[PDB]
RNA sequence: UUUACUGCAGCCUGUCGUUGGGUUGUGGUUCUGGAUGUACAGUGUAGGUAGGAGGCAUCGAAGCGGGUGCGCCAGCAUUCGUGGAGCCGUCCUUGGGACACUACCCUUCCGGGACUACGACCCUAACUCUGAGAAGAGGACCCCGAUAGGUGGGCAGUUUG
RNA sequence: CAUCUCAGUAGGAGCGGGAAAAGAAAUCAAUUGAGAUGCCGUAAGUAACGGCGAGUGAAACCGGCACAGUUCAAACCGAA
């Protein structure tokens, strides 16, 4: 079959613990611990994913592995006095994801980017890696572009922290039509959040 | 108090009299899949949790014996309103 | 305040992930050498069972060995021989099962090799601590995320007609 | 009074414009149909939940306001 090795990458990385990419994790895994919390890397570690998601090879397209923790919204026993169901905070895992969190972070550290997708890269038992791909607004190469100057808007700026991205729809209770999406769309706030 | 194995007595099905067999009505176990099973599931949580954190309630000083009366003919019981007594012999 | 009712933190322990490479004891999983299948024996070893029997055989078939799959040191296989016929059974050892080659598909045998789960031991490359660093010391344990059970006036909400 | 209610309310953190959010079916229907989204009316205090107590509580069909559809990834060419 006429394949594009777009096709070759996908299936390698279709099933990760099956495939050479085991050992690359075993030995990326160090280098990556020794790093920071958000760092600019060249190249994506994912080629044909991020070319999904709308990446290109031109100026102002930046690229960033972004490093969270794993678990649940670590919470505080309430100090006063709660009711004994609002008391037990333990099992109770936050409400936003981890995909989330992690782009909020990358466009907390990028004041002049904005953020388009995210895709995950790896994980263990202390931390998950996501990458994060940035657009630059004002740059000319981007003005030009005729897919891309959606983004040159009034409308676009703060476009992570209002859940405009993919896992922010997710996470908003509107990636379908229909039944069970009553109360989430056209927004949370429109039905005094009893969606989500 | 005694009361014989068998003995005559209208059959509310075969609609005449003829012989019957008494026996004790044991108490079943309750099954996990009735909805209050499922509410069970459904409504524990973090703390109370209402009707399921109930304390089991108390007892009184003599049951009722519960008998159930077979036909021998069509093998098709029923029940009867149940008398109280402590000590029940069954005296066929 | 407490051995009042209901809960929640903290702590103790099982399981899953992080988490790798060997030593062997475990059990099947899985695989070979023989239908191993055999008491009323046998000329025969129920070549499971079974067209209740017909093809093999100096053009290879026998009684025996420590005994060759194995078992009743009998004997179907032809194997290391040994004599140089065990033929089918309509002479059925007239059967627990009565038995003949293109069938053993299957009591079984089980280097049990093989991935697996357990208990113990070893190794370093993950990981942890110390150091500016070389390096040193531990080590797949601990910490950590999740889940299950306990203890819990440390703390909370209430009731005490 | 403990589940429930008060209520996702009061309050907090982040982002942000003249508006914002949504938006072109892996949809709703029922036997056979409709054809992006938003807002108003109705369905309806109905279905559903609940010491089945107190209470909480929709959507689709249908009528209106206003109407608008498209762009990438890949298969083919390989710097055009
Ligand atoms: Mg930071
Ligand atoms: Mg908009
Ligand atoms: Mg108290
Ligand atoms: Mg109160
Ligand atoms: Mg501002
Ligand atoms: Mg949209
Ligand atoms: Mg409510
Ligand atoms: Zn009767």
């Amino acid at each position: 079959m006429v394949k594009s090795f777009y096709g070759y990458v996908r299936d390698a990385w279709k099933n990760p613990d099956e495939t050479y990419v085991n050992e690359l994790r075993w030995e990326r895994l160090q280098v990556w611990r020794k790093q920071g919390s958000v760092t600019r890397i060249e190249r994506p570690t994912r080629i044909d994913r991020a070319r999904s998601l709308g990446y290109k090879a031109k100026q102002g397209i930046v690229v960033v592995r972004v490093n969270v923790r794993r678990g649940g919204l670590g919470h505080v026993r309430p100090n006063r006095g709660r009711r004994t169901q609002k008391m037990g905070k333990n099992k109770v895992s936050g409400g936003m994801s981890i995909q989330r969190i992690a782009e909020v972070r990358a466009d907390r550290r990028y004041p002049n980017l904005e953020v388009l997708n995210s895709y995950w890269v790896g994980e263990d038992g202390k931390h998950k890696w996501f990458e994060v791909i940035l657009v630059d607004p004002h740059h000319p190469v981007i003005k030009s572009d005729k897919n891309l100057n959606w983004v040159c808007d009034p409308s676009s700026r703060g476009r992570a922290t209002r859940g405009k991205t993919s896992a922010g729809r997710k996470g908003r209770g509107m990636a379908t039509r229909g039944k069970g999406t009553e109360k989430t769309r056209p927004s949370i706030r429109a039905y005094k959040s009893r969606g989500k | 108090m005694k009361i014989p194995k068998r003995f005559r007595t209208y059959c509310p099905f075969c609609k005449t009299h003829n012989e019957v067999v008494v026996e004790r009505v044991k108490k079943g176990q309750a099954s996990s899949m009735t909805h209050i099973a499922r509410q069970k599931k459904r409504q524990e949580g973090i703390g109370n949790s209402g009707k399921f954190s109930k304390v089991p309630g108390g007892d009184k000083p003599t049951k009722r014996i519960w008998l159930r009366y077979r036909c021998t003919v069509c093998k098709k019981a029923h029940q009867r309103p149940c008398f109280r007594a402590k000590k029940f012999e069954f005296k066929e």
